[PDB]
């Protein structure tokens, strides 16, 4: 049970769960490329959500839509991750690293490109942390997809309070972790809103990146990847 | 929707 | 300088800052009603972002730009604010008290009434209080299009520092508010990353709202309002 | 855009 884990046991599962590195394999190539990334991440990100505190006290239909809710979202929190140390880059892989310009490739992705660059930016200014960025990306699945959970069932009901509760413990570890940072109270509760309130901003790029690949899609310009059509369509 | 209940199973 | 205020003159002032109260005045007639709605509420929204701690202290072009950016999500939190006491209802206006079905009158738009009473019931459970309402709406002011701003200009830069500084004096007074209403500091914590966390699910329900008007837009159903069709324009 | 800037000015 999620509920006991401590701070410091909650962290170091998470840091343990983190899914392995991925390398990759015009404007269709250009949408090739990151498709074929997402399609291949998404087969690990599922893995990882296993392991998630909590994730499968769930029904297997409760664990399909958070996943189905937040997919896109949890790729893109951990793309702006990896670029923290790439100032105007993205670092979508090790061996894919795009400045910029790349996205004019696109129409309409460097408009997306700039979001996810000014994230990356924040984050690094901010000077986030691993042990909290693996706490952000389980508070996105948790939280995404809690609130479009079925109201019209009692056992609906208990799960979204389980989540509900899982996520404020998620919330103690977060505190706990700036506490031993040194930081004050005060810098504690700042630091805790300004985390959770970039989350929103991340929520609204990733709304902006599927209306973006639903557009490409209908363009066929998206290879038919089995899983990433699996997620987009469930959207 | 079928492979991503495959996999979670 | 908003950076002076104490917690309470913070919160007394925003509270003092509130819109009046506006009473409302097929598929189409559906559509027209809301959009009617929204277009005179828009005029009192730019009022009270005038009297939002810190707002004017940006540049003209910066205080189109949030408000660009926030004004439906600012319109749906008063909505699920006003609809706390009807369960299963939406209080659009004082005369206007619609249920769940009505959203039947128009295609899409159950969904996003259902999102909507969610959130309501969800605010309901969590007791939100009225000087927790007001910062929570200034905060999405100032959240939602501060990461938009441009990152090519120093004084720019400037302006995203003094929104993110006014933004940590706002968690501040929320942080009191728990506070004195007797919460633990775990409670405070667990609290204030609650709300935060709805406000993320706000603006899912704001970019599918959108969507929404954009598409009935296109499907010639919404009438000529002028300063909705301004904000509309805008996303 | 320039009913929104009016009422702002
Ligand atoms: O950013 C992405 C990604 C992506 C890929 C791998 C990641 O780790 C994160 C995002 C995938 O498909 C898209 C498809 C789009 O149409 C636009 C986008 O910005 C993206
Ligand atoms: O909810 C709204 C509102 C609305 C109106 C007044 C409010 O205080 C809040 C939301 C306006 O236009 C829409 C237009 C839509 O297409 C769908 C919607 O759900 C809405």
């Amino acid at each position: 049970l999620a509920l006991s884990l401590t701070a410091d046991q909650m962290v170091s599962a998470l840091l343990d769960a983190e899914p392995p590195i991925l390398y990759s394999e015009s404007e269709a190539s250009m949408m090739g490329l990151l498709t074929n990334l997402a399609d291949r991440e998404l087969v690990h990100m599922i893995n990882w959500a296993k392991r998630v505190p909590g994730f499968v006290d769930l029904t297997l239909h409760d664990q399909v839509h958070l996943l189905e809710c937040a997919w896109l979202e949890i790729l893109m929190i951990g793309l702006v991750w990896r670029s923290m140390e790439h100032p105007v880059k993205l670092l979508f892989a090790p061996n894919l690293l795009l400045d910029r310009n790349q996205g004019k490739c696109v129409e309409g992705m460097v408009e997306i490109f700039d979001m996810l660059l000014a994230t990356s930016s924040r984050f690094r200014m901010m000077n986030l942390q691993g042990e909290e960025f693996v706490c952000l990306k389980s508070i996105i699945l948790l939280n995404s997809g809690v609130y479009t959970f079925l109201s019209s069932t009692l056992k609906s009901l208990e799960e979204k309070d389980h989540i509900h509760r899982v996520l404020d413990k998620i919330t103690d570890t977060l505190i706990h972790l700036m506490a031993k940072a040194g930081l004050t109270l005060q810098q504690q509760h700042q630091r805790l809103a300004q985390l959770l309130l970039i989350l929103s901003h991340i929520r609204h790029m990733s709304n902006k990146g599927m209306e973006h690949l639903y557009s490409m899609k209908c363009k066929n310009v998206v290879p038919l990847y089995d899983l990433l059509l699996e997620m987009l369509d469930a959207h | 929707h079928k492979i991503l209940h495959r996999l979670l199973q």
